[PDB]
Formats: C-alpha cells, structure tokens, sequence
C-alpha cells in the first residue's frame, strides 16, 4: 500500500502494455 | 459499464466487489488501497431513502475476479469486514458530498498478480492529472445482457461550468464529473453496479496508477444527457488517512 502501488504485476512490472492505457496518456494534453 | 471492452486479466487488480450475504447480491464496485483496507462510496453502504443501511456483518468483498459467474480457483479471494467507516458529512438529502466510506477487512489479503493496490494520490498528481479532457479509467460489472467478464471504459473528466449545467443539484468541490458529450467521441459511461469503483489514472512521470475518483450515484446506465460524478479522491485524503491512522 504505497511502495509499489499501482504498478500491476502482469503488465508494468513486465514491461505489457494494456490494450487502452495509451488513450489515456496520449489525453493528457 | 456500459460501452465498454472487455477487460485484460490482470489489469486492475486493485478491483474488489461489495456483495450483500444474504441473499447474495453485488452492490458495489470498490479498490484496495492496502492489504486491509478498502474504499468505496458512501451510498454503497447506507442510503436512508431505500431502507439501506449495512453493517460489517451483511457484507463481504470479492478481490482478484475477472469472470462475473466464473469461479476463479485459487486466483480470487473473498473476505469479511472488520469495520465500516462512513464519512461524518456525507450528504445524503441532497447532493452525495463527500460520498466516501471505508471498509477495514477482518484478515489481510495477499497479493498477488490478480491483486494488487492503487496509490492514493499526492498533491502533485491531482494538481497535473485533474484537469478537462484528461481521461480515466472506470472498470466493473454494472448491467450494461450484463457482463461475461470485467469491462473498462475511458472517460475524459468534464469542464466544471459542463458539470454544473448538466443537473439541478448543488455540486461542490468535493465532487468532479466525466463522460463524453452527447456530441460523440465513443459514449461509453459507469453504470448502477459500478458505483463504489475507482476512476484511475496513470502518471506518464512515473507510471503508476493513481485513484483520482470513486464512480458516485448512478440508476442504470441511463443518465439522461448527464456526467456521473466522482468523488474527489485527494481532497479526501486526510480523512482517509485520519481514519487510517487512529483504527
Ligand atoms: C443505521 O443503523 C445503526 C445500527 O442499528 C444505527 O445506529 C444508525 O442510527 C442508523 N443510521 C442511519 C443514518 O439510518
């Protein structure tokens, strides 16, 4: 709770990417 | 969640599900914050005006699932609350300010790859990340046919004086809203069964995921031209660490 929170073990800590996770990054303009 | 895609495994592992025990029904959607602690809205737990108003020993929470019917041998977890903790100002006559609640489980969960915890945010993540047209993530089970697996929906946070114009209630700063226009860029939105869910965003400084949101009041999947609201995350955050700290 605070040290490795919101990295999700089966995609950032693997270096995945989910399937919409770059429309919200491109958003932030 | 009503147009939405269907979620990857794994990709919200901070998921949990409020399910009435007797008889068995979901209610709510909520996050973990911690291996104790679980955060939901308020109205989730007690709304006068329907006869709700739940206690510890009529809930339980649901952790790691991806499939509504499915079960998930050895993936998913369920437990028990210790103690529920309603915000002492959460208005329920009116508007749903300060709809927040949270849950203390009676054991903690292990994580897992299925089960992992959100970050609250800082104050420097709320000030760049909140801002309209910037987009969040809403996941859940709500009815919108009702979903085989766990769906996800991208909403891009709304202009206040848009917010404001879009119902009669009184909102306040405690509360933010999100959607797309009745225009159209998709129109996918949360639903009845969502609400309790996180509304997350991710930092493109650091990236991790940051609850920003929890998915407020809704009746269907059926706004009626409206935004749903969210209940702003970090202005709550010292009562949440209040609560946190003394229990
Ligand atoms: C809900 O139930 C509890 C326990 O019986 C009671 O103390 C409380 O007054 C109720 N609260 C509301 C707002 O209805």
């Amino acid at each position: 709770g605070e040290a490795d929170c919101g990295l999700r073990p089966l995609f950032e800590k693997k270096s995945l990417e989910d399937k919409t996770e770059r429309e919200l990054l491109e958003s932030y303009i | 969640i009503v147009e939405g895609s269907d979620a990857e495994i794994g990709m919200s592992p901070w998921q949990v599900m409020l399910f009435r025990k007797s008889p068995q029904e979901l209610l709510c959607g909520a996050s973990l914050i911690s291996d104790r602690w679980v955060l939901t809205a308020a109205h989730c737990l007690l709304y006068p005006p329907w006869d709700k108003n739940f206690t510890e020993n009529d809930l339980l929470v649901r952790i790691g699932k991806h499939s509504r019917t499915r079960y998930e041998r050895n993936i998913e977890k369920i437990s028990m609350l210790e103690k529920i903790y309603i915000h002492p100002r959460y208005n329920w006559r009116e508007n749903l300010d300060r709809d927040i609640a949270l849950m203390k489980l009676k054991k903690p969960v292990a994580f897992s790859d299925y089960i992992h915890p959100v970050c609250l945010p800082d104050r420097e993540t709320a000030a760049s990340l909140l801002q309209a047209g910037y987009k969040g993530r809403v996941t859940g089970w709500g009815p919108l046919g009702q979903p085989s697996v766990l769906q996800v929906v991208n909403l891009p946070i709304v202009e206040r004086p848009v917010c404001k114009d879009s119902t009669r209630i009184r909102i306040t700063d405690n509360m933010f809203c999100a959607g797309y226009k009745p225009d159209e860029g998709k129109r996918g939105d949360a639903c009845e069964g969502d609400s309790g869910g996180p509304f997350v965003m991710k930092s493109p400084f650091n990236n991790r995921w940051y609850q920003m949101g929890i998915v407020s009041w809704g009746e269907g999947c059926d706004r009626d031209g409206k935004y749903g609201f969210y209940t702003h995350v970090f202005r709550l955050k010292k009562w949440i660490q209040k609560v946190i700290d003394q229990f």
